[PDB]
């Protein structure tokens, strides 16, 4: 759900 | 083969979407015990991010299926879904241990006092790869890797606060991942929000300090900070 | 040794996008020397299609770069791009040989006279995998695999013409791939167009022979036939 | 650029 660094 | 050839192999492997070959090339480069350029750091990071990424994605799919069939009550099926999950875990754990070893034995080790950008970058990776270990760990094993992740992010955060501008991509990217750690791993949503909001606000206050070489990476991360904030509230 | 577990393994591996595991499970199923159900056939095909597919896609990317750097005139770099291309070729060829051995020694061998669907499906695979070998072969080796590809498609087409309705997905899919073979491999655009147009027209003439079970799959292959025809003219 | 069976 939360997005980390691509 | 020359250092230059290994780097070119990494670039070729990346275009071919062969991330194992890319990781192996960049691993060899690291083992030459000389510092990595900016491009080389990213090559190392993109490589292992994909290698581990494929396992994390597989683990989530399998875990999600395990929960549904677990509820279903067919032991034979449960056992092999379970065993399959374990097989993927072992692969994922091996990849994380491989990276962490590179970070501890070569990359962080060889950073001089003034190579702040490098230190933060590598300590952020260290935090990330312990975080990935934490994703699949339970019990005391989980507690141990969570401590390790926290330690790495924490140090990276002190160095970035002291030595980098609020708009610096690497500082922003750390605030992003560290806040995710707070939310998903520590189950500390207030701490998560505070970190992401502070980082975003601080970058906006000093937004005049973007450079034509970094504005793009920096602005992309700012969106993501806000995106997470929106979701978490 | 439980055939149902191996199939379940294959279904799990497909969901987790682990195509090597999926291929291995389905290979093991095939080695039990008993016929494959329709679902099992597709599981085998999807698995090897992805395993070979990733190498085909990598080879195209690499060849494409080899062309540009070859023109650029830098040997050290050219040698390494070429070596990398070869490494991928060897992988690709090993996968094709693996599939072909299953086809020749298990799958085609065990089709009875009345199992027309299966014979066509498998003979089409045989054509496809020799065609994949043809894509990367040069000289006499190319000529041999091209002949083998042609002989597999040719036989499959005879059986399909005699025993399957023009709108049958497997027959349509064979026309599709066989025509692609004609165009890309044999450089025979007239023959390719003739095959695709005939197959398309024949399916349209007998359009009412569609069962709701096949409507979607047949109409979609028909679009692909037309798409290829539009491109080729 | 021709497409084969998916």
């Amino acid at each position: 759900r939360a997005i980390s660094l691509p | 083969v020359d250092r230059e050839q290994l780097v070119q192999k990494a670039r070729l492997a990346e275009q071919a979407e062969r991330y194992d070959d890319m990781a192996a090339a960049m691993k060899n480069v690291t083992e030459l015990n000389e510092p990595l350029s900016n491009e080389e750091r990213n090559l190392l990071s993109v490589a292992y991010k994909n290698v581990v990424g494929a396992r994390r994605s597989s683990w989530r799919v399998i875990s999600s299926i395990e929960q549904k069939t677990s509820a279903d009550g067919n032991e034979k099926k449960i056992e092999m879904v379970r065993a399959y999950r374990e097989k993927i875990e072992k692969e994922l754990e091996a990849v994380c241990q491989d990276v962490l070893s590179l970070l501890d034995n070569y990359l962080i080790k060889n950073c001089s006092e003034t190579q702040y950008e490098s230190k933060v970058f590598y300590l952020k990776m260290k935090g990330d790869y312990y975080r990935y270990l934490a994703e699949v760990a339970t019990g005391e094993k989980r507690a141990t890797v969570v401590e390790s992740s926290e330690k790495a992010y924490s140090e990276a955060h002190e160095i970035s606060k002291e030595h980098m501008q609020p708009t610096h991509p690497i500082r922003l990217g750390l605030a992003l991942n560290y806040s995710v750690f707070y939310y998903e791993i520590q189950n500390a949503p207030e701490q998560a929000c505070h970190l992401a909001k502070t980082a975003f606000d601080d970058a906006i206050a000093e937004l005049d300090t973007l450079n034509e070489d970094s504005y793009k990476d920096s602005t992309l991360i700012m969106q993501l900070l806000r995106d997470n904030l929106t979701l978490w509230t």
